[PDB]
C-alpha cells in the first residue's frame, strides 16, 4: 500500500500547492521537488508490493518509503493549519527528502525494468448460483423427513470457501420449507464466541433479553418458546476447541417434534464427534469444468449478461479457470478482477501470467484460495487497497455497517472528491468497488436498493489481517499501529496509545456494547495526529464534557462519531477552536439538550447527522454559513429566535440528503415556503413528524414544495388526514422510490393519481403500518407504470393488493 | 443533596442504554429528556387528584406541560428494591413500549425523565383515560354510554395489537395478562394498550394471551366485570355463566341493558357470531383454540358485514 500512501500524500500536495496562502517561501521548492520525485516512485511501485514477499531487502526499503510519507505528513498538515514562521520545518523534510535518494537508488538497483476506477460507477450485485439444483432437493428431502427420528442433525463438511454457507441458505430460505418448519435459527459461532451469546443470538430471534444469570434460566426461555415446535437451528462454522457447549446444549433441547439442525464445518474428524450417521452427512462438490466458466462468465462480464461476445480472450478465459480448479471463490474472485479490465488481450496475459507464476509455490489447497486472494489485493487500484486494509479491525464474522466505513474512508484522505463530484457519493463508489472484486458481500438493502450492513467472506480477513500486520496498520495485541480499535470490552488491556494512532474506532457485534472507563479514555487526547475519533455504543463513567476536555490538543480531527454514547449532555466546551473536522456525526444521542454554538465557525464539514435525537433545541442560527456541507439530517428548526429556520436551509447548494423533525405548526413561517425549491442536488428529504400536536402543522407541510428534481422522499408518521397536494407526479416527476410510514392518513387526493397521460416514474414503493387507508390496486397500476416491488408491512383495509395478507405481515409483490 | 442525582442518572441511562441496544441495535423513536422539576411541576407532587388508575407497580397521573398535556406512569420504589428480577422488568417495559411505538394501536411514548431513581415515563393524554372494569370512560362527568359499533371497533383494535406483539417483529412477544386495565381511548375512540411491564405449569405461551383476549372480549359486550357473582359467595366465573347463558338462556342477557338501544334491522347476529367466537376463544385444549392472527381478520369479517 505503499503507492496507496504516495497517492494520497500527492493529491494533499497538490490541494496544498494550489492552495495559494504560500506563494513563495521556504518549504514549497523543497515540496514540489517532492511531489516530483513522488510522481517518479509510482511508475515502479505497483511492482514493489508484488515483490514485497522473496526480498527483504526490498522489503526493508520499500517499510522506509513508506514510514516516511506518514513523517511527510506529519509536518505537511501542522504547516497548512499555521500561517507563521517556524525554521524548525525545513531543515528537517531536507533530510526527509535528502534521504529518499538512499530509499530510490537501491530500489532501483534491484528493480532493473490516478485514483479513479471507472468500472466502479455501475454496482452489479453479483449474488447468482449456479449447479445446485439437485443437490439442494437431495438435502431437502432430508428435511421433509424431520419426523422419521428423533432429532435430525445436517452436518455439512468440506474446505475453505467450497459453497458451504450458499447451500445452507438457499434451504433455510426456501418458501416450501419455511412452510414446514414454524421458527427457524441462524446462528454464526467461531472460535470466539463465549457460550452466552450464543445462546442469546438464538434467544435474540426467539423473544426476550438474556439477563446476566445461571445457565438454568438461559435454557428455560430456550425450551419455552420451542415448546414442541417444529424449529430449525442451522450454526455455522463450527470449531473443535472449546467444542463442548454443544453437549451442554444438545442434552437441553427437546427432542420428538421434528426440526432438525445444521452444523457447518471444515475438519473431517470432528463430523464423527458430530455423530450425524454418515450417510445424512453431506460433502459438496467442486464445481464442473462447464459450470466453473459459466460462474466466470456470469461475474467476469456482467454487461453482456454472462456471454463472451469477444472471442480472442475465451481461450484464456477458460485457461485461467481451468487452473483455479473449480473451487468457487477462488474463480469469483478472479473473475470479480477480470469484470475490471475486460478488453485487451495484452491485459488478460499479463495477470494470466501472473497468477500462473504466484500460484507455483503451495504444496497446499489453501494456499490457492490466498493466493488468488492475493492476486485480487495486488492488481487492486490505489487507493482501494487502504479501504480494505481498514476493515481487517472488525471482529470474527461481524456485521459491519456501511456508514461506519464510508465516514471512515473519507477521515483518513482514502477518498478523492475534486471536480464537483461529492465527497459522500465519492466516498461510497469506493464501496460499490469493493463489490465488484466480490472482496466485499452485501447483506442488508432497503426498498430503495441502497445499502445498511455489510461483511467480508472468513478466508479474506485472514489475508486482509495478515497483509495489515506486515505494515503495521492492525493488530492491537502490540503496539505499533498506524489506525488501531477497541472492540467488545477491552480496557483490561489498557493499550499504550503513541504518537502515530491515525484513528479510532469502536466495534461491536449488533447488540452489545463495550463499556469502557475515564482511564484510557483521556489517553485518546494524548494523541497528536489522531484522525478518527469514532467512538460508538459505550458506557463511559464520567460525563463526556468532563472527559473529552483536552480536545484543544487535538487540531487534526476528521471526524467525531459519538452515536450512542450514553453520558453526554453537552459536546465539550473546548470544541471551540478545533478546525477541520469534515463530519460530526451524533445520530440516536438522545439526552443532548443543546447543541454548542460553535458549528457556525468551522466553514469544512460535509456531514452534519442527527437522525432521532429527540432532545435538541435547534441548531444555532448560523448554519447557512458553512456553503459545503451535503448530509443534513434531524433538523428541528427553531419557533422564533432560537435557532435557525427554514429560510437559513436555502443557501445551501451543496447538499443532496436532508431530513427533517418538523414538530410543531409555529416551525414553518409562512414567508419562507418558498424555501426547498432552488437546491439543485437534493436527492432524499425524509420528514419526521413524531410528536405533532398542531393543526396548522398540516396546513404549513402541504404548502412545502419539494425541488424539479427530488429522487427519494419518504414521510415517516405524518398526522394529517389525506395526501399534501405536493404528491402529484406534475410536481415531482422524476421520483423514483418513495415510503410512507405510521400514522393518521386516511385517503390521497385527486391530483395524486394525476390521471392526465402523465405519470409517476416510480420504480419502488413501501407503505408500511398505516390503519386507515383505502387505495385500490388496479388504479396504481395505471396510474403508475412501472412499479416493480410494493412492500406493504402492516395496513388493512388494502385487501386489493396481491400481497398474501397485507394488513398482518409483509410483502414483496416482485414484478413478473 | 443534587449529588444523589447524577448518580441517579448515570447508572439509570447506563442501564438503559444497555437494554436497548441489546433490543433495538441501538435505533430507536425519538425520547424527550425532561428534568425531573418539569414532572413534579405538572402533577403538583404527584399528590393531587390527578392519578388515573394504580396497580402494584406503578400510578398514571395527568400531566401538565405548557399547552400540551401527557400521562406520567411513575414506578414505586419499596416494592421493587430488593428484587432485581423485578428491576430489569422495569427497563424491559420502558424499552416495549419504545419500539412498539410505531403501531397505531400502542401509545406514543413521548419521552423519559431518568433523573429520578426507576425512571418515570411520559405518554400522549389520550383524553379519555383507563378503561373500567367493565367498559367505557368514567366521564368528566359520571357515565359513558359505549354505542355498539364503538365497541366492535374496540374491540377487534386489541386484536390487531396482540398479533403486532406476537408476529410483527422476527421474536414473539408474550403479553401475560390482557385485561380492560390496560386500554386506554383516544379522541375517536380508538384502543391503545399499555403498560406491558409484565411481558414474561409456571409456564407462559402463545395461547394463553388468547385465553385472556376472549374474556376481554365478552366483558365488553355483557358489561358484567370478570369477577361475576351476584350474592352467591363473591366468587365464580363469568365464562361458565355466559356458558349456560348460551346452553339455557339462548342469547337473551348476553348484552347489557346500557346497549338495549340498538333495535335497528338484525343487530344481534353479529353480536351471535361475536360471542361465539368469544367461546370459541376459550377452550380448555390448547390445540383446539384459534391462533391471534385469525381471530382479528373474523372480528373484520364481521364488522364488514353490515
Ligand atoms: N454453487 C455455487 N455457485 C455460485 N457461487 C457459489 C457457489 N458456491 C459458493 N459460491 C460462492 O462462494 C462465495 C462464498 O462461499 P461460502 O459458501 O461463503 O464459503 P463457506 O461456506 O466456507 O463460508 C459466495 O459469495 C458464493 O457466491
Amino acid at each position: 500500500m505503499v503507492d496507496a500512501v504516495v497517492t494520497v500524500f500527492l493529491e494533499k500536495t497538490l490541494n496544498i500547492l494550489e492552495e495559494k496562502g504560500r506563494t513563495v517561501s521556504d518549504y514549497r521548492k523543497q515540496l514540489e521537488d517532492l511531489q516530483s520525485e513522488l510522481k517518479y516512485m509510482q511508475s515502479f511501485l505497483k511492482d514493489a508490493e508484488r515483490q514485497k514477499r522473496t526480498n527483504e531487502t526490498l522489503r526493508t526499503l520499500v517499510a522506509d518509503l513508506r514510514e516516511l510519507v506518514y513523517e511527510a505528513e506529519d509536518i505537511l498538515v501542522d504547516c497548512q493549519l499555521a500561517d507563521g514562521d517556524d525554521g524548525n520545518e525545513q531543515r528537517s523534510s531536507n533530510a526527509w527528502l535528502s534521504r529518499l535518494h538512499p530509499a530510490r537508488v537501491p530500489l532501483q538497483y534491484k528493480k532493473s525494468k490516478n485514483g479513479t476506477d471507472r468500472w466502479s460507477s455501475p454496482v452489479y450485485d453479483h449474488t447468482q448460483v449456479v449447479g445446485l439444483e439437485g443437490d439442494k432437493r437431495k438435502i431437502k428431502e432430508w428435511l421433509f423427513r424431520s419426523n422419521d427420528s428423533q432429532l435430525l442433525i445436517m452436518a455439512f463438511v468440506g474446505m475453505g470457501g467450497l459453497g458451504k454457507t450458499t447451500i445452507a441458505q438457499e434451504v433455510f430460505n426456501d418458501k416450501e420449507i419455511e412452510h414446514r418448519f414454524e421458527r427457524r435459527i441462524w446462528v454464526s459461532v467461531s472460535q470466539t464466541f463465549t457460550e452466552e451469546q450464543i445462546m442469546r443470538s438464538i434467544l435474540r430471534n426467539l423473544g426476550d433479553a438474556s439477563v446476566g444469570d445461571d445457565i438454568g434460566t438461559l435454557l428455560r426461555k430456550i425450551q419455552q418458546y420451542l415448546l414442541g415446535k417444529r424449529y430449525l437451528i442451522v450454526m455455522d462454522d463450527v470449531w473443535d476447541k472449546n467444542l463442548s457447549w454443544w453437549d451442554k446444549i444438545y442434552q437441553g433441547l427437546p427432542r420428538g417434534q421434528g426440526g432438525s439442525v445444521i452444523v457447518t464445518t471444515r475438519s473431517e474428524s470432528v463430523a464423527k464427534r458430530v455423530q450425524a450417521r454418515d450417510d445424512k452427512t453431506h460433502r459438496p462438490e467442486l464445481l464442473s469444468p462447464d459450470n466453473s466458466w459459466l460462474l466466470f462468465c456470469n461475474v467476469a462480464f456482467a454487461a453482456n449478461d454472462g456471454t463472451c461476445e469477444r472471442p480472442e480472450l475465451e481461450d484464456v478465459g477458460k485457461e485461467i479457470v481451468t487452473k483455479c480448479k473449480g473451487l468457487p471463490l477462488t474463480i469469483k474472485a478472479v473473475g470479480g478482477l477480470l469484470l475490471c479490465k475486460d478488453h485487451v488481450y495484452h491485459e488478460w496475459r499479463r495477470i494470466a501470467e501472473h497468477f500462473q507464476d504466484e500460484l507455483r509455490g503451495n504444496t497446499s489447497e489453501t494456499d490457492n484460495v490466498m493466493s488468488s486472494l492475493q492476486l485480487s489485493y495486488d492488481e487492486l487500484p490505489s487507493h482501494l487497497k487502504s479501504c480494505i486494509l481498514t476493515l481487517s479491525l472488525y471482529p470474527e464474522d461481524c456485521v459491519i455497517p456501511k456508514q461506519q466505513l464510508v465516514h471512515g474512508w473519507i477521515g483518513e484522505g482514502f477518498v478523492m472528491w475534486r471536480n464537483g463530484r461529492s465527497a459522500t457519493e465519492s466516498g461510497e463508489d469506493c464501496f460499490s468497488g469493493l463489490t465488484n472484486r466480490c472482496l466485499i458481500e452485501v447483506v442488508d438493502k432497503t426498498y430503495s436498493g441502497t445499502i445498511i450492513t455489510c461483511k467480508i467472506h472468513d478466508m479474506v480477513r485472514d489475508l486482509v489481517i495478515d497483509i495489515a500486520k506486515k505494515d503495521s496498520f492492525s493488530n492491537p495485541e502490540g503496539l505499533n499501529c498506524r489506525h488501531l480499535g477497541i472492540s467488545g470490552n477491552f480496557d483490561e488491556k489498557q493499550i499504550k496509545v503513541n504518537h502515530k494512532l491515525r484513528g479510532v474506532v469502536s466495534t461491536t457485534k449488533t447488540g452489545e456494547v463495550n463499556k469502557l472507563n475515564s482511564d484510557l479514555a483521556k489517553k485518546f487526547t494524548d494523541c497528536k495526529y489522531l484522525r478518527v475519533l469514532d467512538i460508538s455504543k459505550s458506557i463511559f463513567d464520567a460525563p463526556l464534557s468532563e472527559i473529552l476536555d483536552e480536545i484543544a490538543s487535538l487540531q487534526h480531527l476528521a471526524c467525531l462519531s459519538l452515536s450512542n454514547t450514553h453520558p453526554l449532555i453537552q459536546f465539550p466546551r473546548s470544541m471551540e477552536d478545533l478546525h477541520n473536522l469534515q463530519i460530526l456525526d451524533a445520530s440516536y444521542c438522545q439526552n443532548l439538550k443543546q447543541l454548542q454554538p460553535c458549528i457556525v465557525l468551522f466553514k469544512k464539514l460535509l456531514v452534519l447527522d442527527m437522525t432521532n435525537c429527540g432532545s435538541l433545541e435547534c441548531f444555532p442560527k448560523g448554519i447557512g454559513s458553512l456553503v459545503k456541507l451535503e448530509v443534513l439530517l434531524g433538523f428541528k428548526p427553531a419557533r422564533s429566535n432560537n435557532g435557525c429556520k427554514l429560510s437559513e436551509v436555502k443557501n445551501l447548494t451543496n447538499l443532496r440528503k436532508l431530513g427533517l423533525s418538523l414538530t410543531r405548526g409555529d416551525q414553518i413561517e409562512e414567508e419562507e415556503l418558498d424555501s426547498l425549491i432552488n437546491l439543485s442536488k437534493l436527492m432524499s428529504i425524509s420528514i419526521n413528524c413524531y410528536d405533532s400536536y398542531g393543526d396548522d402543522l398540516i396546513t404549513k407541510i402541504d404548502a412545502l414544495t419539494p425541488p424539479h428534481q427530488l429522487h427519494e422522499l419518504s414521510l415517516q408518521f405524518y398526522p394529517g388526514k389525506s395526501s399534501p397536494s405536493w404528491l402529484s407526479p406534475h410536481k415531482l416527476p422524476m421520483l423514483r422510490y418513495m415510503s410512507i410510514c405510521s400514522g393518521n392518513l386516511v385517503k390521497m387526493q385527486e391530483p395524486f393519481w394525476g390521471n392526465e397521460n402523465t405519470h409517476w416514474r416510480i420504480e419502488g414503493l413501501m407503505l408500511s403500518s398505516l390503519s386507515d387507508l383505502d387505495m385500490d390496486w388496479e388504479v396504481l397500476q395505471q396510474s403508475m407504470p412501472y412499479l416493480r416491488t410494493v412492500t406493504a408491512n402492516w395496513c388493512p383495509e388494502l385487501e386489493s393488493f396481491a400481497i398474501e395478507d397485507v394488513g398482518f405481515r409483509g410483502g414483496v409483490w416482485m414484478k413478473t | 443533596e443534587k449529588d444523589k442525582a447524577k448518580r441517579w442518572f448515570l447508572d439509570n441511562g447506563s442501564i438503559f442504554l444497555r437494554e436497548l441496544v441489546a433490543d433495538c441495535n441501538g435505533k430507536s423513536i425519538p425520547i424527550r429528556s425532561f428534568s425531573p422539576e418539569q414532572i413534579l411541576k405538572a402533577t403538583n407532587n404527584f399528590d393531587s387528584s390527578c392519578f388515573v388508575s394504580q396497580d402494584v407497580y406503578y400510578k398514571w397521573y395527568r400531566g401538565e406541560i405548557e399547552d400540551r398535556s401527557y400521562m406520567i406512569k411513575r414506578f414505586s420504589e419499596d416494592e421493587i428494591t430488593g428484587k432485581r428480577h423485578r428491576v430489569k422488568e422495569v427497563y424491559n417495559d420502558i424499552v416495549l413500549s419504545a419500539r412498539m411505538s410505531n403501531h397505531s394501536n400502542f401509545l406514543q411514548l413521548l419521552g423519559c425523565c431518568l433523573e429520578f431513581p426507576f425512571p418515570v415515563l411520559v405518554f400522549e393524554f389520550a383524553e379519555h383515560g383507563a378503561m373500567n372494569q367493565r367498559g367505557g370512560v368514567i366521564v368528566n362527568g359520571e357515565e359513558s354510554l359505549l354505542p355498539w359499533s364503538v365497541r366492535l371497533k374496540i374491540g377487534k383494535e386489541i386484536a390487531n395489537a396482540v398479533t403486532y406483539l406476537h408476529t410483527a417483529f422476527p421474536k414473539i412477544i408474550i403479553h401475560r395478562d390482557v385485561k380492560p386495565m390496560h386500554v386506554f381511548l383516544d379522541k375517536n375512540w380508538t384502543a391503545k394498550l399499555s403498560d406491558l411491564s409484565f411481558s414474561i405449569t409456571c409456564f407462559v405461551t402463545e395461547y394463553t394471551d388468547v385465553y385472556s383476549f376472549g374474556i376481554c372480549l365478552l366483558v365488553i359486550i355483557t358489561g358484567k366485570p370478570a369477577i361475576m357473582t351476584i350474592s352467591d359467595g363473591d366468587l365464580q366465573g363469568i365464562l361458565s355463566l355466559v356458558r349456560e347463558l348460551c346452553e339455557n338462556g339462548k342469547l337473551d342477557e348476553v348484552i347489557d341493558p346500557r346497549l338495549m338501544k340498538d333495535i335497528t334491522s338484525g343487530q344481534r347476529l353479529q353480536v351471535e357470531a361475536c360471542v361465539v367466537l368469544a367461546l370459541r376463544c376459550c377452550k380448555e385444549r390448547d390445540e383446539d383454540r384459534p391462533k391471534m392472527i385469525q381471530v382479528a381478520k373474523e372480528l373484520k369479517q364481521i364488522e364488514a358485514s353490515l
